[PDB]
């Protein structure tokens, strides 16, 4: 009943961070 | 990543880069070892041939021997190795020449696909079925045997001992007989289960190096059917003119 | 009847308080949420097993925070928000960057419920 | 958790109205069939969940729990205005999903057989499934016993040795099957995640006062035990 | 012999600066590490797939960084450091907090080569 | 030989790693 994670809305950038490796 | 790292690489640049990832700083008690001081010239081969040359086609392909020679005129400090170890480094380099394998290319019907198997520990990667030969033991009989083994297939109904890919690689005598028109229906389970992971069908322009057109990537999965693939493609083109 | 209501809150306080007795009143009640999680690492969203009512808290610290009481398991969530700038109102999403810079994705099953938390929510860290 | 290894008993109820009950939607709050689905959600809850941390707090059937539920908060008595059986006649009366499956004891009857998912989430439980149609309640255990640990019970499972029980809406039926060889090689014909055998005096309540994630498997402990005490004592 | 280092250190950074033009002398070396990463959230390490020669290098702007020469794949790892209380020691380990807040953790095969390097780490 | 498994690592610094996310 709960939509499923993939549609989702994608996160402000500023809150993931960069990956390990640049 | 680092997949732009070589596509500017001269092959001078290129040997230096394998020298000091893999050659000139290994430990006091690594370096007096023979036997790894071996495996670190094959696993700098091993690392040109899977990822350098993904990057740069340009750059040769060239077998153990022949890098391994290209790598002590480069670096005169492994020079002066070589030639102490002279016998030694010899025999690492051709003992395969008494281990002979035979085993079958899988195709199907339209030639398009063929039968691939995969281990699981370390990076295995994908090859054909294929395995050592017996004392009590034909070239067509190993090929059946290790084929039904690892894929638990019986191509005794259809091998061809006369049509065949003979190669050398690596000093090892290889070769895998043709047996097109296999089902793609079916179903393979392994005898030898508990060594086998996977067996798939591949599309065989999917395959690294197949076409020009280049996907390469992935070439470390699948550098045991690279050797094969050009002659595969010339007998495959022949027999669709018959 | 209006007297059912106080009741209604003051048997949901009451639990509130059992789990976490810093809880002083609740500020606002939303029917059934569903939690995300966004893992930073996949950088894709992943479902969580916390699920049901959703209760906007005030603590005795002034703070604003929301417990949900989970109805697949005892494992509640708990979560204060601190700042504005940390909850955002995303389609028909509430995401919010918890303290530990975790990023949690809530889904009221009233969309009713969606718009009138979310404004509450400024109305309460001013 | 521990938030309910020191709540009494009415401090329970209290959570499990606020929890599934009191703050339902409109419509979800209008309709009996919609309140029972709730009210078998929170038993569910409570013999899952809070008796594990909690044995002194006592098992209790679907119809006795939501008895005392309903008799702990007047804001549920809107349903039993007319008709104060009402709710208790159609809990009774419902029609449940059938749920089969079996539980499988070592000779010593000290291990059983649990399989867990794939999910952090998923808790170890009997194998057991929904029923198809048209499918005898033996068959169905037999086929979920088999497609969940690839072992075939058919030869010593007994049609006589079971334990009923009415939960989360789905009417449970597991057999007991004793004897089975901890060389027993499980494997999945799938889902499943593992199969293992646990000792019994490991699950929570089994031991008389000693307080770690279990599916549907606490209701079962205790008239398990008896059933195995009572083939212990005829043996 | 003298002679023997002077062409591996010229090899090793011809090569370091073949990869990144910016490096400028080799401070030391340690024969083969594994590199870690501690995953937030999930609170557990990860293995890496890095590994490979050390390098600590010292920058064109004078900073201090190290890079490990993958030997699994081209994908290298260069990371600056920039305060001895940015990397710890703990029980034969090297943990790394670096710029991005990332945590690694450096798995050294020689204890000497691991303790010598960190040394040298707290100065500068 | 090869390195040790990740399992052995030591937990870092308590401050420099954030807190999982739900208490
Ligand atoms: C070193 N050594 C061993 N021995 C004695 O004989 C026993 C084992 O001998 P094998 O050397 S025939 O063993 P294996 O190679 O493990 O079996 P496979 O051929 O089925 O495995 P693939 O990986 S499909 O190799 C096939 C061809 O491709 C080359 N290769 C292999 N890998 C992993 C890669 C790769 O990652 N990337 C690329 N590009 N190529 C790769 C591989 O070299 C081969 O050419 C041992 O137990 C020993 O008893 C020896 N005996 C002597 N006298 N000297 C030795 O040095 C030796
Ligand atoms: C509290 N509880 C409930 N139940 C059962 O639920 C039934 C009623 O319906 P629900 O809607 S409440 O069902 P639910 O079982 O709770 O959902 P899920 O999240 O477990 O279901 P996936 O969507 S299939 O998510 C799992 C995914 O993980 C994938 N995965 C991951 N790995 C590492 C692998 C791998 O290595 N190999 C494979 N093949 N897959 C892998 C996987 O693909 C899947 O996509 C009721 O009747 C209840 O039966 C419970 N059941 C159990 N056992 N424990 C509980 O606590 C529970």
């Amino acid at each position: 009943e709960p939509p499923s994670p993939s549609v989702l809305p994608k996160p402000p950038s500023h809150w993931v961070p960069v990956s390990f490796n640049p | 990543g680092g997949s732009m790292s070589f596509t500017n690489a001269t092959f001078s640049q290129v040997l230096d880069d394998l020298s000091a990832r893999f050659i000139l700083n290994l430990p006091a008690e690594e370096q007096s070892s023979v036997e790894r001081l071996c495996f670190q010239i094959e696993q700098a081969h091993w690392f040109y041939e899977d990822f350098i040359r993904a990057q740069n086609d340009q750059l040769p392909s060239l077998g153990l021997r022949v890098f391994s020679a290209k790598l002590f005129a480069h670096c005169p400090l492994l020079w002066k190795w070589s030639k102490v170890h002279e016998e030694a480094f010899d025999d690492f380099l051709r003992y395969k020449t008494r281990i002979p394998v035979r085993g079958a290319i899988m195709l199907d019907m339209s030639m398009q696909q063929c039968v691939l198997v995969k281990g699981w520990k370390a990076s295995s990667g994908w090859g054909f079925p294929k395995g050592k030969i017996d004392k009590d033991e034909s070239d067509v009989d190993c090929a059946i045997r290790e084929v039904y083994e690892e894929t638990g297939f019986d191509c005794s109904s259809r091998i061809n001992p006369n049509e065949f890919i003979d190669m050398t690689i690596r000093g090892q005598n290889v070769r895998l007989y043709i047996i097109p028109g296999i089902s793609l229906d079916t179903r393979f389970e392994s005898r030898t289960r508990k060594e086998i992971s996977k067996i798939e069908w591949h599309n065989l322009m999917d395959l690294p190096t197949f076409k020009k057109n280049k996907p390469q990537t992935m070439k470390n999965k699948f550098y045991m059917v690279i050797p094969f693939l050009a002659p595969l493609k010339k007998w495959i083109k022949k027999r669709n003119i018959a | 009847m209006e007297d059912e209501n106080i009741l209604r809150n003051a048997v949901n306080l009451q639990v509130l308080k059992f789990h976490y007795p810093e809880i002083e009143s609740i500020i606002d009640i939303a029917s059934h949420v569903a939690v995300y999680q966004f893992d930073v690492g996949s950088q894709k969203w992943l479902k969580t097993s916390i699920e049901g009512t959703f209760f906007l808290v005030k603590d005795q610290r002034a703070r604003v925070g929301y417990v949900i009481l989970n109805r697949n398991s005892p494992e509640n969530l708990y979560l204060f928000i601190n700042h504005p700038s940390n909850v955002h109102l995303v389609d028909r999403y509430l995401i919010h960057r918890t303290e530990n810079q975790h990023v949690v994705g809530l889904w009221m099953f009233d969309p009713n419920d969606m718009s009138r938390i979310f404004n509450i929510v400024k109305e309460s860290l001013l």
